[PDB]
């Protein structure tokens, strides 16, 4: 049995040698003539309240106005970012939730939960009241993130070592991807909508292929857990946050590591990461009450957000690039601009 | 009537203490910048107390400045505005204290977290705390003039009906006994609650720390008693009573409580 | 028995992964810089737009 | 299956009183703020009453205020309109209309069958009432002109189009502009500037003959149009 | 790259001292607590040692107290465990484990059926 | 100004807020307790009468709701962060099985020192107390074999049973009192297998925890 491990170690050493040979010069040193952006000051343009619990997930949708937020209160609320008015307050069967998702068509909403069942609620209906449309079950593990491909497909990640691609009408698991030898805590869909990355608690980020059904590339680092991942607008890079203070930017065409962001006086952990429309802000939450903003091309922190009193669970940049929504473990949700 | 009423009855430091109290209460009155809204149940009562203290400071500032040789040149109607308003002012200081006390006792008796809003009763209490003082100060402006007869009017404040002092001291005694009772049974309830549960650290914190913070009753009574015992001895004493005349100093100590009441309720945070 | 199959699967996955073509890091860095500079004039957060075009306030 | 059934018809002697009821079954009645619509014989539609969700606000028409009353009952799922001190001119047919107001919603969706009863500052909402001859296989356009510009600061323009067939209750085709209610085909279109509006029908069919009504919603007293008829 | 290796095992007569060394790589060794756990044949994982970050606050389990010495060296990242006297019941595989998060004293999932940061392990045999 | 549709939307928003607040007002009557324990130790017998088992009971007009999590995986450092606002974490161990007992202490320590769940006071229980007396009276096995510190321990039914019980209790008490100070404590409560007074003990302990929380929060102490 030792020969198998020797062969695996030899292959790993060969891969490491190939990566080292392919490396020419780090991005952190070539971009030295680029003038850094000035101090970025953002005020709380709006505050949304009346939830009475801890916010866990939030999603914007294809439009820049509507916003879906979920919490442990047992109510999933749809807001309005221009007038701070509520549209729907959908109850939940199970009090414990961990994720929410807003469909690109603007007609369906997806929940999660500490249970194994992923619920899909309808919005546009003849009667005028939101009712549960589907309940996809049989996963054996708490869900972490739900994402919509279109109105007839959905991709989910759970606590066990699997990521599933379902089918709303049939209800069965169309495809399943196995790996990560541990928990899976993040998900994000590429703009091409053909590939998607997943981050695990094994300190591994993998690039799953939707069409085929097998992993293609894997990236390692962070020395610890991973609980936040996001893409780059180009589609050839992605950013990953970790349990320690570091946030890393990984290249997709070449399986390397480009830059790492961390300060010597930071001892907290990262909860959510999301880029900007132009891809030069890399907004990142933190375990402590603050939330920093990094210059993506040159690792010089620029500006800070005041933040809430408990923590920063989810942070989202709108598709138009003119708003940043931050949730928290206290009920208040803040829209900055 | 002023001449005969005054005949029958027979500086930097005070301004400094008035400035001290007014600035001290102004520095903490707003509290809008800090997010104290989750614990706002206590904080809005504190704000009420701060407003009462600021009004008391302003009333004392105008009262002491206007009184003196200028008093005789002043019309009799305006004179009440100095004797009356401060009676409202300090009236809003002591009574509002009880508004805090009965607020605590109700929370520590029923099995429920502080997150319960209980919004309707708190505004009622904070409104009645102002209203009772306002009506108490508005009682003497119409009637109780004491101008009909030279007797029944005292030297602690000229031409003022002595009988009103009896009602004032009755109200003060009622407030004092109520706050003493309400701040006494919290200690007994904490002692009794820890008996069944058998907390191994009850004597370390639940017994020694509490009695330290129930010293506010003493720090309030030991400094508010002298004014009312002086009122009682002035009512008791009669034309030539040497201790009756010298009363301008002790009332100062009364407003000095405004310098200490807010901090002991806020510095612990 | 299951460990042997797991090792076989891991070896196969490593062999499949080792054949992926790669490009120089400098090219990727230049591409990222060029893309970030090209669309740097349309980010509302990078360049503060006045109150005329601001919908929130 | 949304059902709205109304009752309370008959004949009224002048100076009398009556009560009309509208029963709903099929949807959630507690969230819909319903209206009333009155149509005189051979005349255009009129707005006569209103009631909101939770009875928060109640509006009327200046020619009717002080004689009617409207009240909804959620537990019985029934809307009541009591009418006192009638006049000889208040003989018409009544329609029970629903509406739900939020972002992206659509009011005036389902119209009742209708019960018969025989005994200053508003917007004109005028349009040409002349009949427009039509032939299957050709496109037509219907105009609508207002007095006050309907383009609010929010960017929306509140102007609705309604179609009524010769023997059926009216249904909503286009709410606001360029928005089509679910169930209608894609042939119908609507376009125009702030003050002029036009509804275009392409690839005309046999069942599209009827009367078309313009409507506004800026000022709360609503005024329907005269109605344009399509024949042959 | 969080691989952990072990060395120093083998077979030894009952009553002889033996040393085990755990080597770590891929992370800053001076930020995480460390633990030694064991698995006997037909038994579950049993936590058997502990060591904090700086070197103080050394804990132990009752069954091996006073006979096992655990030490940590940071210059060359190494974890040493030395056993003085041995009994026939101490025939088990030993795993070197690290706490999940840095700058904490939790060690919440040191022992588990499957884990990410844990070495392959070496086996020690006494009296066959 | 604001158009009619905007005003109607605002009215609907106000109604939604009122209904949501009125519904959430009933979330304070029920007190939530988590349950933790070992597989062999009784978990569904202390209180008479994937998945999440739930138990509801009523004591002196107070409603208690207890959650037991089962069907998940062994690694529990991620889904335990949700249980951050629970009133108490009932902990049930076994005091009649020495061999596994050393494991249980670890489950008490990692919970006590966790960065989250820090301000939640556990309510310890010791099931199978009747078997402890039977095992102590018999001389086949002695607790000194696994615990070397018992041979010199002295006392601070038969005296041996009392000494063993107090040693077992102090083993958890020391761990509870070493780390946390002034935020949470433990309660042994020395339960039995078929005792029918557990609900009263839980009610009293919850009352004490709530009173301590109110006293600390209002700043009286
Ligand atoms: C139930 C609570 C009631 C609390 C009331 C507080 C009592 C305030 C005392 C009123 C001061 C009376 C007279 C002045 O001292 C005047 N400026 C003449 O001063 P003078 O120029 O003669 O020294």
């Amino acid at each position: 049995l030792d020969q198998l491990r020797q062969e695996a170690e030899q292959l790993k050493n060969q891969i490491r040698d190939a990566r080292k040979a392919c490396a020419d010069a780090t991005l952190s040193q070539i971009t030295n003539n680029i003038d850094p952006v000035g101090r970025i000051q953002m005020r709380t343009r709006r505050t949304l309240r009346g939830h009475l619990a801890k916010i866990y997930a939030m999603h914007w949708g294809t439009d820049s106005r509507l916003l879906v937020s979920a919490s442990q209160d047992g109510k999933l609320i749809i807001w309005d970012s221009y007038t701070t008015n509520k549209v729907h307050a959908i109850p939940l069967r199970s009090s414990w939730v961990m994720t929410c998702a807003y469909a690109p068509s603007g007609n369906y909403v997806a929940c999660g939960g500490l249970d194994n069942i992923c619920s899909i609620y309808n919005l546009k209906t003849r009667e005028g009241n939101v009712r549960v449309s589907r309940e996809l079950a049989g996963h054996t593990g708490y869900l972490s993130c739900c994402r919509f491909l279109d109105d007839n497909q959905i991709v989910t990640s759970s606590g066990d070592t699997t990521c599933a691609l379902w089918d709303i009408e049939t209800g069965q698991q169309t495809t399943t991807f196995t790996g990560h030898t541990g928990d899976v805590m993040s998900l994000s869909l590429a703009p091409d909508t053909r590939l998607f990355v997943s981050g695990a608690c094994d300190a591994s980020a993998k690039l799953w292929d939707v069409r085929e059904g097998m992993c293609r590339q894997t990236f390692t680092g962070h020395e610890s857990d991973i609980n936040a991942i996001c893409f780059f607008p180009n589609g050839n890079a992605f950013a990953t946050g970790s349990d320690d203070a570091t946030c890393r930017l990984f290249d997709l065409r070449a399986d390397q590591e480009l830059m790492t962001y961390s300060h010597d006086n930071i001892i907290c952990g990262i909860t959510s990461v999301s880029f900007s429309k132009s891809g030069r802000l890399l907004l990142a939450g933190y375990d402590d009450f603050n939330c920093n903003v990094w210059d993506a091309l040159k690792a010089d922190r620029a500006g800070v957000l005041a933040g809430h009193d408990n923590r920063v669970s989810c942070l989202g940049v709108t598709d138009d690039g003119m708003a940043v929504a931050t949730g928290s473990w206290d009920s208040f949700l803040k829209i900055w601009n | 009537t002023l001449r005969e009423h005054y005949q029958y009855v027979g500086t930097v430091l005070f301004l400094v203490i008035c400035s001290f109290i007014v600035l001290e209460n102004l520095m903490v009155l707003i509290a809008i910048w800090k997010n104290n809204k989750f614990h706002n149940r206590m904080y809005f009562f504190i704000g009420n107390l701060a407003l009462c203290d600021l009004l008391a400071g302003i009333a004392y500032k105008v009262n002491i400045l206007m009184s003196g040789k200028k008093t005789f040149s002043l019309s009799p109607t305006v004179w009440f505005l100095r004797e009356g308003s401060m009676f409202v002012a300090l009236g809003a200081s002591t009574c509002s204290l009880l508004a805090i006390a009965i607020e605590r006792h109700l929370t520590m008796i029923k099995m429920r977290p502080y997150d319960a809003n209980k919004r309707h009763r708190v505004f009622l209490l904070i409104g009645m705390c102002w209203l009772i003082a306002f009506t108490l100060g508005a009682l003497p402006i119409l009637g109780w003039n004491c101008l009909h007869n030279l007797p029944d009017c005292s030297t602690i404040l000229p031409l003022y009906s002595k009988k009103y002092i009896a009602f004032c001291i009755s109200i003060f005694t009622a407030i004092l006994v109520t706050i003493v009772i309400l701040y006494a049974r919290i200690y007994f309830l904490v002692k009794s609650s820890s008996r069944k549960v058998a907390n191994h650290n009850n004597s370390e914190r639940s017994m020694a720390l509490l009695r330290t913070v129930v010293i506010v009753v003493s720090v309030f009574i030991a400094c508010w008693s002298p004014l009312f015992i002086l009122f009682l001895i002035d009512v008791a004493c009669v034309q030539a009573c040497p201790i009756l005349f010298k009363a301008q100093w002790f009332i100062v100590l009364a407003v000095l409580n405004s310098a200490m009441n807010p901090v002991i309720y806020t510095l612990a945070s | 028995t299951a460990s042997i199959a797991q090792a076989r699967k891991l070896v196969e996955q490593l062999k499949m992964e080792a054949n992926i073509d790669r490009i120089k890091v400098s090219k990727a860095a230049a591409d990222l810089m060029a893309y970030c500079e090209a669309h740097a004039k349309e980010d509302p957060l990078l360049t503060p737009v006045p109150a005329s075009e601001n919908p929130f306030r | 299956d949304v059902q709205l059934v109304e009752s309370g018809g008959g004949l009224v002697q002048p100076g009398g009183s009556r009560k009309l009821s509208c029963s709903a079954s099929g949807f959630a009645f507690s969230s819909f703020g319903m209206h009333w619509v009155r149509q005189a014989p051979e005349k255009g539609l009129e707005w006569v009453a209103y009631i909101s969700s939770g009875s928060g606000t109640i509006y009327y028409a200046d020619t009717v205020k002080g004689r009617f009353t409207i009240s909804r009952d959620d537990p019985k799922n029934t809307l009541f309109l009591q009418m006192t001190s009638l006049r000889s001119e208040d003989t018409a047919m009544y329609y029970c209309v629903r509406s739900i107001y939020y972002y992206g919603s659509s009011p005036f969706d389902f119209w009742g069958q209708g019960t018969t009863l025989t005994v200053g500052s508003d917007i004109v909402m005028t349009q040409a009432t002349s009949s427009v001859p039509v032939t299957p296989g050709e496109s037509v356009s219907i105009s609508c002109r207002s007095s006050k510009s309907l383009l609010h600061s929010n960017g929306n323009t509140y102007l609705y189009w309604f179609l009524q067939r010769p023997g059926q209750s009216p249904q909503l085709l286009i709410y606001r502009m360029s928005n089509l209610a679910s169930g209608v085909p894609d042939r119908f279109s609507g376009s125009g500037s702030g003050t002029a509006f036009t509804l275009t029908i392409s690839r005309l069919e046999a069942e599209d003959v009827g009367v078309y009504y313009c409507m506004q919603h800026l000022e709360y007293p609503l005024t329907f149009g005269a109605g344009t008829k399509l024949e042959l | 790259q969080v691989q952990l290796q072990e060395s120093g095992g083998g077979l030894v007569q009952p009553g002889g001292s033996l040393r085990l060394s755990c080597a770590a790589s891929g992370f800053t060794f001076s930020n995480y607590k460390m633990n030694w756990v064991r698995q006997a044949p037909g038994k579950g994982l049993e936590w058997v040692s502990d060591i904090s970050q700086s070197g103080a606050s050394i804990s132990y389990t009752g069954s091996v107290k006073g006979r096992f010495t655990i030490s940590r060296d940071n210059a060359k990242n190494t974890l040493y465990l030395q056993m003085n006297s041995l009994k026939p019941e101490d025939t088990a595989v030993y795993y070197c484990a690290r706490c999940p998060a840095p700058f904490t004293r939790d060690c919440f999932d040191v022992t588990s059926t499957t884990y990410a940061y844990r070495g392959q392990g070496t086996q020690v045999t006494v009296s066959s | 100004s604001v158009s009619a549709e905007d005003k109607a939307a605002a009215e609907r928003s106000k109604m939604i807020d009122k209904n949501l607040r009125e519904d959430g007002e009933k979330a304070r009557r029920t007190l939530r307790l988590l349950l933790l324990g070992a597989d062999n130790s009784g978990k569904s017998t202390i209180v008479k009468q994937s998945g999440i088992f739930e138990t509801k009971f009523q004591v002196d007009k107070v409603n208690f709701h207890m959650f037991d999590v089962g069907g998940q995986r062994d690694e529990r450092r991620k889904w335990i962060q949700c249980f951050n606002d629970v009133t108490a974490i009932i902990f049930v161990v076994d005091s009649s099985d020495y061999n596994r007992l050393q494991e249980a202490l670890n489950d008490f320590k990692s919970i006590w020192n966790n960065r989250w769940l820090r301000t939640i006071s556990v309510i310890l229980f010791l099931n199978k107390q009747d078997l402890l007396a039977e095992k102590v009276l018999a001389g086949k096995s002695k607790i000194e074999d696994y615990f070397p510190e018992f041979a010199r321990y002295t006392t601070p039914e038969d005296p041996r049973v009392t000494r063993a019980k107090y040693f077992i209790r102090k083993e958890f008490v020391d761990i509870s009192t070493a780390s946390g100070d002034g935020r949470h404590i433990c309660y042994p409560h020395f339960t039995c297998a078929v005792d029918t007074e557990n609900a009263r003990r839980i009610f009293n302990d919850c009352k004490d925890i709530i009173l301590q929380m109110n006293l600390k929060e209002y700043n009286l102490v």
